[PDB]
């Protein structure tokens, strides 16, 4: 399993799905609560990026199981997707963190 | 047209020859307290006189009756008295109650020589012709701009002078109607006193960098009161700068070298010498645009700051301590972001001057420091005389600060400006959250009863600054139309209310034609009307008609009359 996750091809596909549900997946609301946390943490000017682990299993859950099994690499992927969301919602919020 | 623009130099030479006595002083200077442009003009006159070595006494005044009693104190031999921007509209001669026949020496051909000749340069617009033309002792410097436009009014006034029949009666009545047409008009200013003073200097050709610099400062002071006038005079100031720019280009900065630049300025108080966050924080225009008074204002401020990508702790730290690597890029960053927020109109070119390695100081920063030093540099009527003395002292302190060597005093005024902006912000947010404004659809009414700094607030300039901030806040709220601004403050030491009647003002950047027409302060006429009948013992001795001191108990009937008054 971990060797399969190690493939950067798999990692990039997961990155695509991660960016997809990050803003596109607006669970139970007309707006993505994760997108709401984005640029709010930007306003807070912090680095945490809380997820709650929910709306993840609720969002097709394959990413959820993948994380639960082999986190570290897709945590790094989450950090990357955080970078793109960062500069997206707040341009220039890069190089702050 | 008592004094032609070109004839200003001729009048100046006449004043010289009248007071051409190095042995004996024949010149006295009377200046309105609490006016930046007045201080600039006084500096102008002082430098001119020290060029001519003419003996002179300089006196700061705040009250009209103070002017009268001082004039009583004055010796008749003084053939030269100058007035700076105060009382021009009111008939000073009537206020002075002078007899020209006493004053005229050798009436005969006819010439009018007086042992005291009083020359009045006024910034106020109504410009009473009888004040201008009733007495030759009253010497009025005329911009011409009002005077030529007053040609119909001037000829009507002349006809009234001639006629002292039904057809002639109705003609006189029509002339009186015209008088009332330019009467009942809220006085304003269209000419920064420094501007025409420097024009006269150019006529004499004695202009230096400092003269133009001080003219810039006076105009910048006028900017908030009349933005459009500042904008109109701005190209003239820039052109004169070019006229006086040194030939040397981009020379290495050395302590001897002093340079004044025309570079983009951001409508943030003390921006260079304060931080970024704070400069945004107490900026009245920024506050009104962002509603910073409320918590959501702060939220939006943090959002926009992060939009520039500026780290917070970096933002609250001072501009001077900022790394230049970001400091250079700031302007384009705002260009990219302010527009997205609509805050782009705040960027505009300004005059910032530097000397040696002291640093560059905005003219806006300079005038803010001057205003601060004026405000807080230092029975009940006796207490009010004490406050007038302290205000004169603050005037002298600001005068002294204009000198280059008192950079330390300038920094003190800077600190006072920071503190005053902070306190004004606190008071404004307090009244806004508590909704202490109570608009009566004739005028938005707020009053000061509780809270600290009322002693600071009863200082007229502090009240004026708070009024400007609240006018800016209301105007940026375009949902509610422009309405008169009335503000009343209490002093427990005097136990009577302090009132200033602020005319409504368009938001900055409002170049629409309906915003081109200025607003006239109906407050002044209402106050004069109340003084005329059923007066509540208000004080109008102050050179500002809008600012009025009233018994706290008698203010409620005053408000009732204001509601009754239809001119508001």
């Amino acid at each position: 399993y971990s060797e399969w996750i190690t493939q950067p091809n798999v990692s990039r596909t997961i990155a695509r799905e991660l960016k997809s549900f990050l803003l596109e997946y607006t669970d139970e609301t007309g707006r993505s609560v994760y997108g709401a946390r984005i640029r709010t943490l930007g306003e807070m000017n912090s680095e945490s990026l809380e997820v709650n682990y929910r709306h993840l299993a609720e969002s097709k859950a394959i990413l959820a199981l993948f994380l639960a099994k082999c986190p570290e690499e897709m945590l790094k992927i989450f950090d990357l997707v955080a970078m793109e969301a960062t500069e997206l919602h707040y341009p220039d919020y890069a190089r702050i963190h | 047209m008592y004094y032609g623009i070109s004839q200003f130099s001729e009048a100046y030479n006449k004043i010289l020859r009248n007071s051409s006595s190095h042995s004996s002083c024949q010149l006295v200077i009377f200046v309105s307290c609490l006016n930046i442009d007045a201080l600039c003009a006084t500096k102008m006159l002082s430098l001119l006189f020290k060029k001519q070595l003419v003996q002179s006494q300089i006196v700061p005044i705040f009250g009209y009756s103070e002017l009268r009693r001082h004039y009583s104190q004055l010796d008749d031999n003084i053939n030269s008295l100058l007035l700076v921007g105060f009382g021009g509209v009111i008939d000073l001669e009537a206020f002075l109650e002078i007899d020209p026949q006493e004053y005229v020496i050798d009436t005969d051909s006819g010439e009018q020589s007086f042992r005291r000749d009083i020359y009045v340069l006024d910034a106020h617009r109504p410009w009473n012709l009888d004040n201008i033309f009733g007495s030759q002792i009253i010497q009025c410097f005329d911009d011409g701009t009002v005077d030529d436009t007053l040609g119909e009014q001037k000829e009507a006034y002349y006809k009234l002078l001639e006629l002292d029949r039904k057809q002639r009666k109705k003609q006189i009545h029509e002339y009186e109607g015209v008088l009332e047409e330019y009467y009942s008009q809220g006085t304003t200013v269209v000419n920064s006193i420094s501007a025409q003073i420097y024009s006269l200097l150019s006529a004499i050709g004695e202009t230096n960098l400092s003269n133009l610099w001080l003219n810039i400062l006076g105009t910048t002071s006028l900017d908030i009161a009349y933005a459009q006038v500042y904008n109109r005079l701005y190209p003239l100031l820039q052109d004169e700068v070019k006229r006086l720019t040194p030939s040397s280009r981009n020379s290495v900065k050395t302590p001897d070298t002093l340079t004044l630049n025309i570079q983009p300025d951001y409508y943030l108080f003390l921006l260079r010498h304060s931080s970024l966050y704070d400069s945004f924080y107490y900026s009245n225009y920024v506050n009104a645009k962002l509603s910073l008074w409320n918590e959501n204002g702060k939220k939006r401020l943090h959002k926009m700051f992060a939009r520039m990508g500026i780290p917070l702790s970096t933002a609250q730290e001072t501009w001077l301590y900022m790394d230049h690597s970001i400091k250079r890029e700031l302007g384009i960053i705002f260009d990219k972001n302010l527009d997205r927020y609509g805050l782009q109109d705040i960027i505009r070119d300004g005059f910032v001057r530097t000397l040696g390695y002291r640093g560059s100081i905005s003219a806006s920063e300079f005038v803010e420091a001057l205003t601060a030093l004026l405000e807080v540099g230092n029975n009940s009527a006796q207490k009010l005389t004490n406050l007038r003395k302290r205000w004169v002292s603050n005037f002298w302190l600001s005068w002294d600060a204009l000198d280059d060597r008192k950079v330390e005093l300038l920094n003190r005024g800077i600190q006072l400006a920071q503190d005053l902006q902070r306190a004004i912000f606190n008071t404004g947010v307090a009244i806004l959250e508590k909704k202490l404004i109570k608009h009566l659809r004739i005028y938005r009414l707020c009053v000061l009863q509780d809270g600290p700094d009322l002693d600071l607030y009863r200082n007229p300039l502090t009240l004026l600054r708070l009024g400007n901030w609240l006018i800016e806040c209301c105007a940026e709220s375009e949902d509610k139309q422009l309405l008169p601004m009335v503000l009343a403050s209490i002093d427990e030491n005097t136990d009577t209310y302090l009132v200033a009647g602020l005319t409504p003002r368009y938001p900055r950047g409002l170049d629409t034609i309906h915003t081109k027409k200025p607003i006239l302060n109906n407050f002044s006429m209402a106050f004069q009307q109340i003084t005329a009948e059923t007066d509540a013992k208000v004080r109008i001795d102050n050179f500002e008609s809008s600012i009025i001191e009233i018994r706290r108990e008698d203010l409620s009937p005053f408000l009732e009359k204001l509601t009754l008054s239809g001119l508001l």
